């Protein structure tokens, strides 16, 4: 994927850090966002984040995903 | 220098020599670190596996500073990670403390 | 040790804060806390002790694996089995661990 890509969460991903669902289970599945970054390296140095796709939604809310949990939208 | 029926701890210098002499026997390597929860939880079960499968060589590598070079080359991200080798090469791998998966991988390697 | 005490207190407080519990086997809890403490001591940040890194310094800068890691902060998933959800088979009913237990467990590793 590429930064700027529009994606939809197509797998069940329950999170607890959403600002409007603080400390409460909230499934992001079905939501649409924009890829903000793909964690691969830090200034040329490979890193190992296992949820490398950072997606930004409304209110600057962001969550991390595996490539297989999201799907590109035209 | 592997012992059938038990787990043998290896280092960056003793690992390969054992693998290049296992012959027809599959080699399982438990790549761990001392201060890892799932790794400690798995220890007992791994010990029993070595006792149950004598046709398989069970080893363990402490992925610390000393064995840094070997861990790097073998490839490990999740601790623990079990590498299954045969014919001087890695043929199987189970990441994490997944007993059932490890069992299936061992049974796959045996057959 | 100062770092270890701070790490133990952090774990106890974070568990209560996130409604998660320590492993029924506190030995698991203890080794993870020591591992976190060791990383905090040598790297400045408590990188997860159940992950192997090719470039620790880079990881510290990226912060994904700095405890509490992204998987834990976002999905309450703790691979180290330090913060277990009340649905995990190995989850106990405690959110506290005696310093004495940490010491005994560390000692057993020698
Ligand atoms: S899995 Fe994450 S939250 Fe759990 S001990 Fe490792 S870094 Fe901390």
């Amino acid at each position: 994927m590429n930064v700027g890509d529009r994606v939809r969460v197509t797998s069940s991903v329950v999170v607890y850090h959403h600002p409007e669902h603080k400390k409460t289970a909230f499934d992001l599945q079905g939501m649409e966002g924009e890829v903000a970054a793909v964690l691969t390296e830090w200034q040329g140095r490979p890193i190992s984040a296992n949820l490398p796709v950072l997606v930004k939604f409304e209110q600057r809310f962001k969550a991390h995903f595996r490539p297989d949990e999201v799907t590109l939208i035209e | 220098e592997a012992i059938v029926g038990k787990v043998t701890e290896v280092n960056k210098d003793t690992f390969w020599p054992i693998v290049k002499a296992a012959g027809d026997k599959p080699v399982v390597l438990d790549m761990f670190t001392q201060w890892c929860g799932p790794s400690k939880a798995m220890a007992p079960k791994y010990e029993k596996l070595a006792e149950e499968y004598l046709d398989v060589i069970f080893l363990k590598l402490d992925c610390n500073q000393e064995n840094k070079t070997l861990a790097k080359e073998l490839g490990i991200r999740v601790v623990p990670t079990f590498k299954i080798l045969k014919e001087n090469s890695v043929v199987g791998e189970v990441t994490g403390a997944k007993y059932d998966k490890l069992l299936e991988a061992i049974q796959a390697a045996r057959s | 040790n100062k770092t270890l005490a701070a790490m133990k207190n952090f774990a106890e407080q974070y568990a209560k804060r996130t409604d998660t519990y320590f492993c029924s086997d506190l030995s698991v809890t203890a080794v993870v806390i020591e591992g976190l403490a060791r990383h905090k001591e040598e790297l400045g940040s408590p990188l997860c002790p159940c992950r192997h890194y090719e470039d620790k310094e880079a990881e510290v800068k990226n912060t994904f694996w700095n405890c509490p890691c992204v998987p834990m902060r976002e999905r309450k998933e703790c691979h180290c089995m330090l913060f277990l959800t009340p649905d995990n088979d190995f989850a106990g009913d405690a959110q506290d661990i005696p310093m004495e237990t940490l010491e005994e467990v560390k000692a057993s590793m020698a």
